[PDB]
């Protein structure tokens, strides 16, 4: 019967989680269809969360980074949340010192993935609040600088197929590999992708009232 | 997969490629003379010689990788 | 010209260019004389190109202007170098027309059987009674689309991105790609 | 890679990616196409390729930051502080060509561990 | 001849300039009278070709290099010689006056783009940049928003408002376009019909 197992798991960085999952046995041709659909779902049907805008209402004086470099380091902030719509987070730091993802005040459903992520270095005693628009969006979807973060909880996914047992049924085995961004574990990403696929295909089974 | 890099390492180690390959053939035929276990299935005497020699180079490869 | 020869289309040589008068026949060696009758040549007739039909269709739509009524080989070579710019400009104007008109009015181009008013105002005024939102109206409109119309509409598929002009060139224009009907009639080749 | 100049704009008058995996992700999500120009932060700011060409332009801010713009890359550097970053103007194709060779070297040398 | 213990060794590609300096904690100040030029390490000196009026008083300047990169890309011998080399080639240097000779840490620190001195490696020469100002206000304008553009191999200088700054993308695009337009005309001109054709 069709069963799946987590064959490998790794945590080579706080913002790179890897997993590999076996599904077996599969009928001739099913493994590639599953892998293709699952890969599309992982790589863009998963809803992901990231910073989508930053306001710095005060090149700003006394910050070492250029403002563009601040925004580009903010893009690297990895978030996990179940937000509906947009929400506001807020950096507030008085210098001198490092501003880091730990210093984000988070809206209720959000949590930081790597609190050690850099943001800015204040070289002198100055005020730097930053007002951050956060959103949860599908990867494929879509004083106020847009950060254009690409809602990409899965950095990569792949699949491969192997025949097994030398049996003349020629049934086969699927290996799915996932590099989640740490905002999700690989097993959670696999579940989310599967469920989102089922949510895409159920509509064809919708009956409507008379 | 990786075993040919070990081969290249040993080719880089020895001062004559032909003398190296002669020494490998000698080591294999003396192995298959000093030991008479059949040792001919999924693992082969040539790969064993290469493995033992790269282990002498200190590298963590198992017998016939 | 001197200004606005950057950006927009302009005559490659500046206007007021000089012209010259040269050796007439009987001033010239026999090998450098134009013959007293124009000689027949297989090459006498301008080759029909895709780039000529497209550049004429762009000229008549006013997207471009040309030095004469027929696109020169220089102009068609430049079109060959630049056509994707005009194609993406037309596709962008098509996206913008979609955004303005809404899907009912846009896609009704390929539903001749849909006689009702498709403007956004009429779609709203129909939603305000029939309860059918814009989507149910669009599903109904497409439910009146015939298979052949749908296959023609499939040029607007977001992956195909067929040129809005190539979708709308008429037969007597497309004919000029190969240069009209073959002189030897194809009925000689047709076999059941 | 890119269409150049007259082949790219109808008249005379690009995203930034903080690393190449962000660019590949945006390509996979169809935010950008293989041919399309983009800027990659070349934080490995050694090994910049050049054609022996002087800066096509430089901008100096009054506060002494300046940007050098070239036909292939940009460098932000200041008279105080230091060079911040090179940004290389490139394509998903060029990025993939470089990355898959670097990752082939890494994949081979993985056994060196 | 002259010692270097109190000279800025402004190393260009083809030579080093020696510029006398007074003592300052930031090593930030230039004499602009005791000028010398030296082949890259030859320890021989001569007065460089001063081509412009130069300030006979100690003033403080930022310095920057107009160098190209070059990929030396040398041939590689057997001992894993590196399959690339790339090196900075400082064809030219800019020395930019500080406004009021303000120190780098002063709150009102501004570069005085009105006073740029240009050092050329290959003509072994010094010049004063004839910058053009596009900004409304002449000498009494707010200098914090000034942005200097340098162009034409560092022969052209233009002070422009900070907001105006063309994007790097549209700069590169405009240079590519103005190149390819002339290349395409130079190609199309060989056709007979070019005389009766439109840019389209």
């Amino acid at each position: 019967t069709l069963q799946w197992k987590c064959v490998e798991s790794r945590r080579d960085s706080k913002r790179l989680y890897y997993g590999r999952f076996i599904l077996s046995p599969l009928m001739k041709g099913q493994a590639d269809t599953i892998g293709i659909a699952m890969r599309r779902a992982l790589l863009g049907e998963i809803e992901g969360t990231c910073i989508t805008r930053a306001k710095s209402e005060n090149n700003i004086v006394g910050i070492q980074e250029s403002v563009h470099e601040i925004l580009m380091n903010l893009n690297e902030i990895v978030l996990k949340s179940n937000l509906y719509g947009t929400r506001n987070a807020l950096i507030c730091v008085q210098g001198p010192g490092y501003i880091t993802a730990r210093d984000i005040i988070l809206p209720p459903s959000v949590e930081i993935v790597d609190n050690t992520q850099h943001i800015a270095t204040l070289t002198e005693p100055i005020n730097l609040c930053i007002g951050l628009k956060i959103e949860r969006n599908r990867g494929y979807s879509l004083r106020s600088y847009p950060i254009d973060a690409v809602f990409m909880p899965v950095q990569n996914a792949n699949h491969s197929i192997h025949s097994y047992g030398n049996g003349n049924e020629k049934q086969e085995i699927l290996f799915i590999e996932i590099w989640t961004n740490g905002s999700l574990t690989p097993k959670e990403a696999l579940h989310e992708a599967s469920r989102n696929l089922i949510n895409l295909f159920i509509p064809f089974l919708h009956v409507e009232e008379e | 997969k990786v075993m040919t890099m070990d081969i290249e390492r040993l080719l880089l180690s020895e001062d004559n490629r032909f003398e190296f390959v002669n020494s490998v053939a000698a080591e294999a035929t003396e192995y298959v003379e000093k030991n008479r276990d059949e040792y001919g299935g999924t693992k082969k005497a040539i790969f064993h010689v290469l493995s033992n020699r790269v282990n002498d180079l200190g590298f963590d490869r198992p017998e016939a990788y | 010209d001197k200004k606005l020869g950057r950006p927009h289309p302009f005559i490659d040589p500046t206007k007021k260019k000089q012209i010259e008068t040269t050796l007439t026949s009987d001033e010239s060696w026999w090998n450098w004389r134009k013959p007293e009758k124009e000689q027949w040549s297989r090459w006498q007739r301008r080759r029909p190109d895709v780039e000529t039909v497209f550049l004429k269709a762009m000229a008549e739509t006013g997207q471009v202007k040309l030095y004469g009524k027929e696109p020169t080989l220089t102009e068609t070579s430049l079109y060959r170098a630049r056509r994707h710019l005009f194609k993406e400009e037309r596709l962008q104007a098509e996206r913008e027309r979609l955004a303005k008109e809404g899907p009912m009015a846009f896609y009704s181009e390929w539903v001749k059987a849909w006689k009702r008013d498709t403007s956004r105002e009429a779609v709203q005024k129909h939603f305000e009674e029939t309860g059918e939102d814009e989507n149910t109206q669009l599903i109904e409109m497409f439910s009146h689309q015939t298979d052949r119309e749908y296959r023609i509409m499939m040029g607007t598929d977001v992956r195909i991105k067929r040129d809005p002009l190539a979708m709308r060139m008429k037969e007597d224009q497309i004919k000029q790609i190969w240069g009209g009907d073959p002189v030897y009639p194809t009925i000689n080749y047709i076999q059941a | 890679g890119t269409r150049r100049g007259i082949c790219a704009n109808r008249y005379n008058p690009e995203p930034f990616f903080c690393n190449s995996y962000d660019a590949i992700g945006a390509y996979r999500q169809k935010r950008i196409n293989l041919d399309s120009p983009l800027w990659l932060r070349w934080q490995l700011d050694q090994r910049v390729i050049a054609s022996k060409e002087v800066p096509i332009e430089v901008h100096y801010e009054s506060f002494g930051n300046y940007h050098e713009i070239y036909a292939h890359y940009l460098i932000v550097r200041s008279v105080k502080k230091e060079t911040l970053y090179i940004y290389i103007r490139t394509t998903v194709g060029h990025i993939s060509f470089y990355r898959e060779i670097e990752e082939a070297i890494q994949g081979f040398s993985q056994a060196c561990s | 001849r002259i010692n270097e213990d109190e000279f800025h060794k402004i190393s260009l590609l083809d030579c080093d300039f020696f510029i006398r300096k007074p003592p300052d904690p930031d090593n930030d100040v230039y004499d602009f009278r005791e000028m010398y030029v030296t082949p890259p390490d030859t320890d021989i000196y001569s007065v460089p070709r001063v081509l412009a009026p130069m300030p006979q008083k100690y003033i403080r300047c930022a310095m920057s290099d107009y160098g190209c990169y070059d990929v030396t890309e040398p041939p590689i011998d057997a001992p894993r010689d590196p399959l690339y080399k790339s090196e900075r080639e400082i064809s030219k240097v800019f020395l930019t006056k500080h406004y009021r000779n303000r120190r780098l840490n002063d709150p009102e620190f501004v570069l005085d783009f009105e006073e740029i001195y240009v050092i050329d490696s290959k003509t072994k020469s010094i010049t004063r940049a004839r910058v053009l100002v596009t900004v409304p206000g002449g000498r009494k304008r707010d200098r914090k928003d000034d942005l200097l553009v340098i162009r034409d191999n560092g022969n052209s200088f233009k002070i422009i408002h900070v907001g105006e700054r063309d994007d790097p993308t549209t700069v590169i695009e405009r240079e590519e376009w103005t190149k390819t337009r002339e290349d395409m005309e130079k190609h199309l001109r060989k056709l007979r019909d070019f005389s009766v054709s439109n840019w389209f």
